[PDB]
């Protein structure tokens, strides 16, 4: 019921034979036309292998289709990518964070297994 | 929304890949397991040939839609001019 | 069902207002081509 | 690695005490053409390009390009009418027909989140049982341990 | 801006009304006179049926293509959201997978400090006595 590319609602979706996704035939010809493959499972397709109603109610106060629709769509086409880029790179910061305290946490359980299990074996040799 | 076999509202929606169209699973599973085909177009088809990611995605409502209807616009007011040239 | 050559405008808020205007001049030059 | 998260019923001061061992060991180791360049310095100044709104300024005995402008007024009273027309005609019913339609797509999101509960059950439940059986192994053990601590020394 | 017979760009550009393919009218109509078929396909075809002339009448020889140009521009702008969206969550199951396992390892540490602490209390009691 959507395209697995850019997220729309497809007025004319085409399906892959390699594997079975629907997509938008306008972006699926264009990604084959950039390299030659399937963009979710990197398999060879082309545009002979694809195979081929919605209703949008217009509101009543359809001027704001030139003006105030259209600006509002490459608003929040502008704003929403660039709050994604800020997504994008506080993860890759927080990927950081993530294996330097995990490859603390392997360092004391390096450290402690050397502690303990000799602490156990000074007791096995307290009995003697 | 309709199942193209029966005409019911299908609860378990499974696209085919050799003719595109939504099909309820348990009457296209009979249809397989009766022969190998697809009903529409008569093509091969198998079980698993028949299938039911990340970014996320809204409602078709009033960008792509928007670019859509200014072609409706303009294509309807060429038209116009067309009663007005032969005129 | 019977030399495609793709537009290159220039070197994208002029183009905004550059369909404003060719919306506006096209409303204008179908209403001139009525009136006559 | 082994790290028991059922069998072990681990307080808060553990998590504060076991991540000060962490920070303490954290402390030593220490594709577009120009559209691009609109789209993100427009989002970075938060500023939007202006629309033109001339059409709803336009003013009466004025100068001959806002004659064009009250033409250009004319000509879209005539296509709003001819817009409003058709969706009189099309009545709710078009309005009616996209609502089933949202209701089928709402509902398959719904079926997506059984799917994924059901599954992340599945995998607790496989470890649920594992946990079990890791405890009941060192708890024999750890009793088999505490019998020779014990027994080494009645026989010292 | 080209002939389907010679290859030559087109003067009189003619085409023929059983299989769509744009001809000239010198070429055509030799082919015509030679066996009365069609160069392509090979299907019936004739003089009459030959359509020959510019075809522009009522017409006047912009807008349109500014809106296909707005479609092409949006064509990279969905393509570039997905390839972000999906280095978005690949990373994210490397952020969950990671801080899930960090306080899996966290409590591994938690068990191991307690029972190196009973093994120290053990031993001196016992070494004292």
């Amino acid at each position: 019921m959507l395209c697995a590319i850019s997220g729309k609602v497809p007025r004319r979706p085409v399906l892959s034979p390699k594997s079975r996704t629907i997509f938008e035939k306008s972006l699926l010809e264009q990604y084959v036309k950039d390299t030659g493959n399937d963009p979710i499972t990197n398999e060879p397709l082309s545009i002979e292998e694809i195979v081929e109603s919605a209703q949008q109610a217009s509101l009543t106060e359809s001027i704001p289709n030139l003006l105030t629709s259209l600006q509002n769509e490459w608003d929040a086409i502008m704003l929403e990518n660039f709050k994604l880029r800020s997504t994008l790179d506080s993860l890759t910061k927080k990927l950081s964070t993530v294996m330097y305290e995990r490859d603390a946490a392997k360092l004391v359980a390096a450290q402690l297994l050397m502690e303990k299990n000799e602490d156990s074996k000074d007791l096995p040799k307290s009995s003697q | 929304m309709l199942c193209a076999i029966s005409g019911k509202v299908p609860r378990r929606p499974v696209l085919s890949p050799k003719s595109r169209t939504i099909f309820e699973k348990s009457l296209l599973e009979q249809y397989v397991k009766d022969t190998g085909n697809d009903p529409i177009t008569n093509e091969p088809l198998s079980i698993e040939e028949i299938v039911e990611s990340a970014q996320q995605a809204s409602l078709t409502e009033s960008i792509p839609n928007l670019l859509t209807s200014l072609q409706n616009e303009w294509d309807a007011i060429m038209l116009e001019n067309f009663k007005l040239r032969s005129t | 069902e019977i030399a495609q050559q793709a537009s290159l405008t220039e070197s994208i808020p002029n183009l905004l207002t550059s369909l404003q205007n060719e919306w506006d001049a096209i409303m204008l030059e179908n209403f001139k081509l009525r009136s006559t | 690695m082994d790290g028991l998260s059922f069998v072990d019923k681990i307080p808060d001061g553990y998590k504060n005490e076991i991540d000060q061992l962490v920070k303490k060991e954290f402390a030593n180791i220490k594709a577009d053409n120009s559209v691009s360049t609109l789209t993100n310095a427009l989002y970075t100044e938060y500023l939007k390009q202006r629309n033109n709104k001339k059409r709803r300024t336009p003013d009466f005995n004025d100068d001959d390009d806002t004659l064009f402008l009250e033409e250009y007024r004319r000509k879209y009273p005539r296509i709003d009418t001819s817009r409003y027309i058709p969706n009189e005609s099309s009545e709710v019913s078009l309005l009616g027909i996209v609502d089933s339609y949202l209701k089928h797509q709402e509902i398959v999101l719904d079926t997506l989140l059984p799917q994924t509960v059901s599954n992340q059950w599945r995998i607790n439940n496989d470890y649920i049982r594992q946990t079990c059986t890791i405890v009941e192994e060192m708890n024999i053990q750890q009793r088999k341990q505490i019998n020779d601590l014990e027994i080494y020394r009645k026989r010292l």
